[PDB]
């Protein structure tokens, strides 16, 4: 289905805003921009 | 110009142990020919990162030289707000080795941020997406939150930036006892949000939820810039 | 002396708690809880004034207040700004 | 007012890095204690069948606690 | 002819996240007395169980290895937690949705 391309995009942005914000409060200092 | 870089590279080898008239001069040097030639983004780079990591330098001065040293000739480099950006937060137990930067000299490299807004570089627009959500997380931070604030609204332009779950962070960091100012900074976010979306239910009964005084928040929208800093500035960039 | 605490202070220290439940007070429950947040407070003002590391939250549950530290941990969360949750985190 | 706020408040009336962070835990107890008798105070005032918790409510809760607890 | 860059994405996310947890969250956790890839999987497993919004995943889910994770995410304020057990389960917030 064409429609569950549109379910890896929202999966695609929960593992974006996930890490950022492991990183973010982890410490980490290697906080970049991923593709 | 290159004599800013003896300076900077300089002050690198600095540690315990160096004369420490030695260093007065180099740093007299340092805000002498700033004001003058301004920095170079890649040594405003190396610089940020030496202000973060010494120990040889009173704090106080180094928010001095935040204060009267960060002129920049031209547009920030994005390598350059990653490189502040990693040095923001607090010491988690993940990062307990981390040497951490005093919260005052973190929350005036913020205000900085906000006096040098206008020379961001362009984002693609996932780095617009992910540049807007670091700041969200970094607002929440209780000694950056005066300052940040500027800098998530400014970067509210699109509806498409607005999301219900950047709301509740605003809206937990509001009530959220142990935060002072949290309420006003939040209305303002708000507001922003408010200002730029439309109607949006949510939104407008966050707003009733948080009661600000409406002088707090007149207290709130109202920025001192320190104009002799962007005095100096104008002078560098007309110049080359 | 200030021994009386703000009412307001009380009113911020607190309104998200009576949000999130039902909780509805009138200004005169409020004075009430001013008058009693100082026997609150006196009370445990003779409770321990030894100020102990380990014990402190072992009295705190023999208060019947938590079960175990986990527990003041999600109160660390909800009391604290971020910045000292991350610190508190580690002191236990 | 905030917690940090609220914990040299509590500290002034009555008196180094670990010593601080017991401060901190020291107001949450504070707040702890207090919203536990405005929850006993409410299921009282919801016994009874109101809209409101009203100041006895409140006494009887903090007596409520000081005995038991 | 635009969705095979996204499934592209797709994998580099997912393998980044799991380099990030490999890499540095799970090595600063250094349990197990030295099982980092034993614990990365019981990490990577939550994760996905996270990002894949499994509605089965609770406290208990944690073992007192993994718990700090629990205790990371809880501070950054992306998870809600919820209890007719006793017990309380564990989701991530909504990223996508958008009213």
């Amino acid at each position: 289905t064409a429609g569950k391309q549109v379910e890896v995009e929202k999966e695609n942005e929960t593992i974006q805003e996930l890490m950022i914000a492991l990183q973010i409060h982890s410490g980490y200092t290697n906080i970049s921009y991923t593709i | 110009s290159l004599i800013l870089d003896d300076i900077i590279l300089s002050l690198t080898n600095a540690n315990e142990r160096t004369p420490p008239q030695a260093l007065k001069t180099t740093l007299s040097l340092l805000y002498e020919k700033s004001k003058q030639y301004g920095l170079s983004s890649p040594q405003l780079q190396a610089l940020v990162r030496l202000l973060c990591e010494t120990s040889i330098i009173d704090t106080v001065t180094k928010v001095y030289i935040v204060e009267n040293c960060f002129l920049p000739d031209g547009y920030l480099t994005k390598e350059l707000l990653l490189e502040i950006i990693n040095h923001l937060g607090t010491p988690t137990v993940f990062s307990r080795y981390r040497i951490q930067t005093p919260p005052v000299l973190q929350s005036a490299l913020c205000k900085w941020l906000v006096h040098v807004y206008f020379l961001f570089p362009v984002h693609s627009e996932r780095e617009h997406n992910i540049s807007s959500s670091i700041w969200l997380h970094l607002w929440q931070f209780s000694f950056l939150q005066k300052w940040i604030t500027p800098l998530v609204i400014w970067q509210a332009t699109t509806p498409v930036d607005v999301k219900p779950w950047k709301l509740s962070i605003i809206k937990r960091c509001a009530m959220h006892p142990g935060y002072r100012d949290a309420p006003g900074s939040a209305t303002l976010i708000l507001q922003r949000f408010q200002c730029l979306v439309g109607a949006s239910s949510q939104i407008t009964e966050s707003i009733i939820t948080i009661n600000c005084n409406r002088k707090t928040l007149k207290s709130h929208r109202n920025l001192k810039l320190d104009a002799h800093f962007l005095s100096i500035l104008k002078r560098i960039l007309s110049r080359a | 002396s200030i021994k009386p605490l703000q009412i307001m202070d009380l009113k911020h220290l607190t309104r998200q708690f009576l949000n999130e439940n039902r909780i509805i007070l009138p200004k005169q429950t409020w004075s009430t809880i001013q008058e009693e947040s100082l026997n609150i407070m006196d009370f445990l003002k003779q409770k321990i004034g030894t100020l102990q590391k380990q014990e402190l939250v072992d009295s705190f549950i023999d208060m019947g207040i938590i079960n175990n530290v986990d527990d003041m941990f999600e109160l660390a969360h909800e009391l604290l700004p971020l910045e000292l949750q991350s610190r508190i985190e580690s002191y236990l | 007012m905030d917690t940090e706020a609220l914990a040299n408040y509590l500290l002034r009336q009555l008196s180094s890095s670990q010593e601080y962070n017991k401060k901190l835990l020291l107001a949450c107890g504070f707040q702890a204690i207090l919203r536990k008798i405005l929850l006993d105070a409410r299921t009282r005032a919801t016994a009874e069948g109101l809209r409101e918790v009203y100041p006895y409510h409140i006494e009887a809760a903090t007596q409520a606690f000081l005995d038991s607890q | 002819a635009h969705i095979r860059t996204r499934k592209a994405r797709n994998k580099e996310l997912w393998d980044s996240l799991a380099d990030f947890l490999k890499g540095y969250l799970v090595p600063n956790l250094d349990d197990n007395d030295e099982s980092i890839d034993s614990l990365t999987n019981e990490v990577m497993l939550l994760m996905k169980r996270l990002i894949e919004h499994d509605l089965n995943l609770t406290l208990n889910d944690f073992s007192s290895k993994t718990i700090p994770i629990y205790r990371l995410l809880l501070r950054a304020n992306i998870i809600t937690v919820i209890e007719n057990p006793g017990t309380k389960y564990i989701k991530l917030i909504d990223f996508n949705e958008t009213s």
